[PDB]
């Protein structure tokens, strides 16, 4: 059957959490330059909280799609950086969401 | 939980630790054969294929719808000729 | 290609149809008073819960103060040593009339079976158990720290008198 | 490390990505 | 000899273009 | 060859069950009685 628009939307949340994708997604020069897709990345914000949050499958997303919400005001540039900087703070980013959840 | 009363198993027939080759009477061929005697002694000289029993028949072994009637006049008209 | 394509309502939505939603539920909650897409403007619109609270993926489905188990102990013992025992079975079965033996080894994996499905249930009953061990842990560590505050406040309150009496000495 | 388990990673798989529904979604787009 | 040799420029934050596109089967 | 070795194994093989049988007597008297009926359903 055809699935509903929940389950697209949830995978491809999780899907954002691969830097292979995002590096994929940024490459292409429409992507980043229209604005349907930072307009469906900051509507993508409102599942931080339950139950939503709940359903998730890879915690690190979470902060993936924010971090890409700080995209939008930080310039394209920096996507040769995006794989080294994820590996340099993967540690303290994963330690901030520990925080915010397993406490 | 598996401890079944009712399952019994029987020994292998033949048990494996009788003589086996005395089970059927079937020592006769064995000892004809037999690496050594009783003694320990060879008995016969060993070897690996058919050519000795052949050895006692004449010849110099040193390498190992239809009419006869007709078949056999065109051979003595060959050899006549 | 090895990237699936975007979703497609993701282009239907510009920053004109961002600030047009407020009216344009306003307007949808007043005609109200699966959702067929009549207009663009509908995804935006929170999707509604599924009333089962299921959700299937990949072939698979899925869906309060912490915010008998001597029966299920006695029966792991029990089992235990029916499959200690059932072990021995099996390797006088290898010993004597190895070619069935298969016929039991099967039947000793479904009591270990047995007893990973008793651990199984013994999860949900262990996991939440973690939050118990954590929660002994720091309450020690913070007990810990609250005794050495007072320790060494009193140990400088002391050595503050004895001072005091000090001074008083020779005045 | 060399033998591929399924269902335990910890990063998505792209194989289960590839396999999952959505792709066929993308797909049938049109139907949608 | 030799003057002078060259500085490492090494640049591996290069992200490379690379097209990536017969995975399907 | 073949019949020496499968003799030696039975052999080690009924010692190992032995000894087996007899330490699962002497620690565990319990279980004493199916060991036993477990010699009655091998041997």
């Amino acid at each position: 059957p055809l699935p509903t628009r929940f389950e697209v939307e949830l995978e491809f949340i999780q899907s954002l959490a691969n830097i292979q994708y995002v590096t994929y997604l940024l490459t292409q020069q429409q992507i980043w330059k229209s604005p349907n897709f930072k307009n469906y990345l900051k509507y993508l914000e409102y599942w931080c909280n339950p139950p939503y949050s709940q359903c998730i499958v890879y915690p690190n997303c979470l902060f993936i799609l924010k971090l890409l919400n700080g995209f939008m005001e930080s310039a394209l540039e920096g996507l040769d950086e995006l794989p080294k900087i994820i590996q340099l703070q993967g540690p303290q980013w994963m330690n901030e969401m520990v925080e915010r959840w397993a406490n | 939980y598996y401890v079944d009363p009712e399952t019994t198993y029987t020994y292998q027939q033949p048990n494996p630790l009788q003589d086996l080759i005395s089970v059927y009477g079937l020592d006769d061929i064995s000892r004809q054969v037999a690496r050594t005697n009783l003694d320990g002694t060879k008995a016969v000289k060993l070897r690996k294929s058919y050519k000795n029993q052949i050895a006692d028949l004449s010849g110099k072994f040193s390498t190992i719808n239809f009419d006869w009637d007709l078949c056999s006049s065109v051979l003595s008209q060959f050899e006549r000729s | 290609s090895l990237y699936p394509p975007p979703p497609p309502y993701v282009k239907f939505f510009t920053q004109s149809n961002l600030e047009k939603l407020p009216k344009y539920k306003e307007k949808k909650a007043a005609s109200a008073k699966e959702e067929e897409i009549t207009c663009a403007l509908d995804y935006l619109i929170p999707p509604p819960m599924p009333k089962n609270q299921q959700y299937r993926a990949f072939g698979s489905i899925w869906q309060e103060n912490e915010s008998n188990y001597q029966y299920k102990i006695q029966e792991l013992r029990k089992l235990l040593k029916s499959l200690l025992l059932n072990y021995l079975e099996l390797i006088g079965v290898l010993s004597i009339n190895p070619d069935m033996y298969e016929r039991k080894v099967e039947n000793i994996r479904t009591i270990l079976v047995n007893i990973h499905h008793l651990l199984n249930e013994y999860r949900p009953h262990q996991s939440r158990e973690s939050l118990i061990m954590l929660l002994e842990e720091q309450l020690e560590y913070k007990r810990g720290e609250i005794r050495e505050i007072e320790q060494v406040c009193k140990q400088v309150h002391d050595k503050l008198t004895s001072i005091q009496d000090t001074l008083r000495t020779g005045s | 490390k060399g033998a591929v388990g399924p269902n335990n990673f910890i990063w998505p798989a792209e194989d289960a990505l590839r396999r999952g529904m959505l792709a066929m979604a993308s797909l049938h787009s049109k139907e949608l | 000899p030799s003057y002078s040799p060259t500085s490492p420029s090494y640049s591996p934050t290069s992200p490379s273009y690379s097209p990536t596109s017969p995975s399907y089967s | 060859r073949s019949n020496q070795y499968q003799r030696g194994k039975m052999h080690g093989l009924k010692q190992l069950r032995d000894s087996l049988a007899d330490k699962i007597v002497d620690e565990f008297p319990e279980l004493k009685e199916p060991v036993e009926d477990i010699i009655k359903r091998t041997s």
